[PDB]
């Protein structure tokens, strides 16, 4: 099958399916996808923090137990669980500096050039002093439960798109 | 190819067919 | 370039783009059911061993995707006794030098001998393993597969049993 | 031609199956 | 310049200096050392009990905010808070089997060979059958504020000297 | 050189030397 | 004292001091700095090439020992850069997992604005890696010519200093 | 701190004294 190798606190550990399922991971097979899911209580998660918004990062890899075609699949997870925080006019997404370089922004299937003018036109302001601080104009949104943000990072050699709903909670 | 972030879980779905060369 | 070819050579690793690898002697073909990686014997980063006029070519290869979230890495090592077998009379000989790989399985014509009710001797194969693997196959189409455990990878090496 | 190295007089060939396997929910 | 990583129950919490200070840790700058202090109420302590003696374990690692060089310093804390428990002539240290293996014993700045003869030469009787239990002769101690015991533990590969004053805990 | 945990009934303290040890003295 | 961790082919190998010195690494201690030196033949180097220009990557970590310090000391070096012609010195950086965030030429930060780059006489092509086309006149033409390319690579800031002396 | 790249070697120098807390 596949085993889960977890990079945690600098060490590499291999986890069987049973251990991972007990410790907060789920593995499901689709006719089209292999699906890996992690609960925020799962083992080996690293929890960064920017203000009151939490970013959970898991550096995960799927390693085949069948060594003849030895296959290794990096499946890193980067999630700002508590994002966004909203106020009267702006929804704020706060990403701490965690090893990921913000390389792309997508709002409702629209990729936004990182030009300051393009971001401002799209109602987005980006602060880079202490982590990435996104303040997103609520007007440009398209209602509630209808808006998605994909922040793409380059995380330790892997391009990781993080999909979050921009709902105020 | 995308990490799905809800309030309770982080979910990634990986295609089961490898991409060709050309 | 979907995939990069990682070659381990002289204790170092070189990552090669698809076009560079093709330049340096590799070939890449894609089927609906298989990915195909081919290496000519002149390809870059091949390790060549010699025992007795028979050469073992070892490539420590790994395809490494340039993709995004799924950075998949597949070890595709290749081991080939190019010159085997040497036939004189009543003996076809296959010679494998000690190269760090562990001989774990011998398969002759879709007959796995480790899982067979008959012995190697009953299959007509004589194995000498003091100074490399020497297989003595009585002469009196057919293919032989030698399976190796090499650095944690299982590498079946298929050769035809024709007389060179 | 299934994760096996096919040795020829001029070239070495390996075929890597494209379809990935499952984990315990198809054939445990 | 540094962050405090708190490693608890299978996860790590990356705390800035301010947030760590709010969750029970302290950090001071000195020309000679880098000092981290934690109270026994800090966030992320593992607490173990052997009879009447409690063992706190913090799996802490200083991770630098600055990225030009990236430094991680393993600074695990292990403390037998209620140790020792004297009765009349014997000072007893009790350590539960908490996954740290006893590696060294030092009393009054004197390293001791981990053998029965050497231990009892220095006044110590060690029982490892039901947790680690040390019965040290108060007659062999100085009977001052300066009596000290250092126990070195291998804790998941880490070397952790634990300095406890050998003054009865009452 | 060394880093020891200093344990009192009220606190846990570790002092880390700032100067890194050299490769060959 | 220390040990040298090398990430090579997907696994990490820890070497002792003597073994690393045998396998192409050097270690030196002065009052101010610890020094790590590697040849381009050292053990465990991942090499990337962009049109005959090699980019050597060493993923090294010095690990000590009650104070158990681990220091990431990666090395990224464009050994054959810059190839020159009559008009330009050309630096070719292959894609290798590092994100270019900083460009400095002769101690002049440029802030990575393609407009100011073009105004500073540099052309930057990101199609097939980073292709720096520098004006040989903008360079002093001495041993004091320098190029620093700053990457974010596995949560580290890695400034690569290379001389802008034409390849040999 | 910074990687020095020459014709023959790659060299990095790391300070021996650890930085303080802000
Ligand atoms: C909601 O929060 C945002 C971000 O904090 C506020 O937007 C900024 O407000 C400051 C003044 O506090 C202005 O100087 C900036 O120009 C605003 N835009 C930015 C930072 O992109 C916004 O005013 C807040 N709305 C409230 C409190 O109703
Ligand atoms: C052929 O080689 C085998 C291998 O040792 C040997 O036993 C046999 O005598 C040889 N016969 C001839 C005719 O060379
Ligand atoms: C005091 O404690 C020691 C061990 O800690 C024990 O052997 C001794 O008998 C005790 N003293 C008594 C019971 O008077
Ligand atoms: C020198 O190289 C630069 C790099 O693009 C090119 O623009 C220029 O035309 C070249 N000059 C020659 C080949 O004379």
């Amino acid at each position: 099958f596949w085993d889960l190798e977890v990079k945690f606190t600098g060490q590499t550990s291999l986890l069987g399916m049973s251990e991972a399922r007990q410790r907060g991971y789920q593995f499901s097979s689709d006719p089209y996808y292999l699906t890996v899911q992690a609960s925020y209580s799962a083992f080996g998660l690293n929890v960064f923090n920017l203000e009151n918004q939490r970013l959970y990062v898991a550096d995960l890899r799927l390693v085949s137990q069948f060594g003849s075609p030895r296959i290794s699949i990096d499946t890193p997870m980067i999630c700002a669980r508590d994002s966004p925080s909203c106020n009267s006019t702006h929804a704020t997404v706060l990403i701490p500096f965690f090893g990921g370089v913000l390389t792309g922004i997508n709002v409702n299937s629209v990729n936004i050039q990182l030009s300051s003018y393009s971001l401002q036109q799209h109602g987005i302001t980006l602060d880079s002093r202490n982590g990435y601080r996104l303040y997103i104009k609520r007007s440009t949104l398209k209602g509630d439960r209808n808006d998605v943000l994909v922040l793409t990072f380059i995380y330790y050699g892997k391009t990781v798109p993080m999909l979050i709903s921009l709902v105020c909670s | 190819s995308v990490v799905t972030c809800t309030k309770d879980s982080m979910t990634v779905r990986i295609p089961r067919t490898l991409s060709g060369f050309d």
